[PDB]
């Protein structure tokens, strides 16, 4: 099948440049144009520009002239986009697309997207804190516990509860930046019986800082 | 410079219902030669790359259901979804391809469900955090509909504005609800100084707000 494969998330310091691939497979690379598209987290799609792979020829949206340079490498079937002197305004997910055959001018095959975060911040292991209620629960129903990952950079962390068994009634929340450090939180609700009778452990992993932290929920 | 304008920015409807949205061009996207409008429609689900639904104003790509129906011409185009399902939760983008390419700002689509009031829970800071130099109080306003919610902090009964950080999930796929983490953040001293902490939550489900609280004194 037709496939476009883009690389994983990149963290880059302001002022530098970032060059990202879109590797093509399953069709004649030279026949179709490759479009590039930007998306800031929670925001809309923005067209960067198109490249004609055999030709080498490019068209840009005014706004990205000077910021984005698109290339092709026929021998690799790999398209590249490079952004120069990056500011945090270039932090975003960037997609490549192949335009469909015909006069269609529509984008039927998409890459997965490559994530760019621009920041002068530095690797920081998360601080995990177990979140226990203040007073004991009444007899009935369910009790909600928590875990609060604070102080990490860059994204992401992965929170799970009791090594993944507990999937029902979890809510891990989107991270929010606080002065170069992310803080997020997870909640877990459980039967009033199981806590504090049983053990509850949040498992917070940060691939970026080489850190895994298993932390147990204690009531007092 | 063909600009695209989309409306409404955000929408809710209940399952099995039908919904419609407009994309508006700043130029004619028909061509005299060919007699086709260069406007397509995309659907983007969370954590996913966009997916083309319709091209040439009105042509479904393979596997696009009949419920999805794009239409219009010239400058006024419209996407339409009938028997809307839980799996149609997405943002929907139009895109002009007459000259270069330009995307609409999008329309967000959320499932409607029965108004449920949030289950609230408050949590004092942790020993380990207290030790380190800080002190955070966290509130959870879990599993509620509608999306619009007012959180409210009180220390010894007097509202607190500064030091508060909120984070929201997108609509849950399964249970069609939203949830929220409100985090009041303090210092050791200030936290240890006052005594009772309160989370207040006003949601159209109730005129009197939902209140949870803890007194530091107890344990």
């Amino acid at each position: 099948q037709v496939q476009l494969q883009q690389s994983g998330p990149e963290l880059v310091k302001p002022g530098t440049s970032v060059k990202m691939p879109c590797k093509a497979s399953g069709y004649i690379f030279t026949d179709y144009v490759i479009s590039w598209v930007k998306q800031r987290t929670g925001q809309g799609l923005e067209w960067i520009g198109e490249i004609f792979p055999r030709s080498g020829s490019t068209y840009y949206n005014e706004k990205f002239k000077g910021k984005a340079t698109l290339t092709a490498d026929k021998s690799s079937n790999t398209a590249y986009m490079q952004l120069s002197s990056v500011t945090s305004e270039d932090s975003a997910v960037y997609f490549c697309a192949r335009d469909y055959y015909g006069t269609s001018f529509a984008m039927d095959y998409w890459g997965q997207g490559t994530s760019v975060t621009v920041s002068s911040a530095k690797t920081t292991p998360p601080s995990v804190y177990p979140l226990a209620p203040g007073s004991a629960a009444q007899t009935n129903s369910m009790v909600t516990l928590g875990c609060l990952v604070k102080g990490y950079f860059p994204e992401p962390v992965t929170v799970t509860w009791n090594s993944g068994s507990l999937s029902s009634g979890v809510h891990t929340f989107p991270a929010v930046l606080q002065s170069d450090l992310y803080t997020l939180s997870s909640s877990v609700t459980v039967p009033s019986s199981t806590w504090p009778s049983e053990t509850v452990t949040c498992n917070v992993a940060h691939p970026a800082s080489s850190t895994k932290v298993d932390k147990k929920i204690v009531p007092r | 410079d063909i600009v695209m304008s989309q409306s409404p920015s955000s929408l809710a409807v209940s399952a099995g219902e039908k919904v419609t949205m407009s994309c508006k061009s700043s130029q004619s996207l028909l061509n005299s030669r060919t007699r086709k409008n260069y406007l397509a429609w995309y659907q983007q689900k969370p954590g996913q790359s966009p997916k083309l639904l319709i091209y040439w104003a009105s042509t479904r790509e393979s596997g696009v259901p009949d419920r999805f129906t794009g239409s219009g011409s010239g400058t006024d185009f419209t996407l339409t979804i009938s028997s809307v399902q839980a799996e149609d939760l997405a943002v929907y983008y139009c895109k002009q391809s007459f000259y270069l390419r330009t995307f609409g700002g999008g329309t967000k689509l959320d499932i409607k469900r029965a108004d449920a009031a949030p289950t609230v829970s408050i949590f004092p800071p942790s020993s380990e955090q207290l030790t380190s130099g800080g002190a955070s109080v966290v509130c959870f306003l879990n599993n509620f509909y509608p999306k619009d919610i007012n959180v409210r902090w009180k220390i010894d009964g007097s509202e607190r504005q500064n030091g508060v950080l909120n984070s929201w999930t997108d609509q849950d796929s399964k249970d069609s609800t939203y949830s929220m983490s409100s985090t009041l953040t303090l210092t050791k001293d200030e936290y240890e100084r006052h005594n009772s902490y309160t989370c207040e939550a006003t949601h159209k489900t109730s005129t009197s707000p939902i209140v949870k609280s803890f007194n530091r004194n107890e344990c």
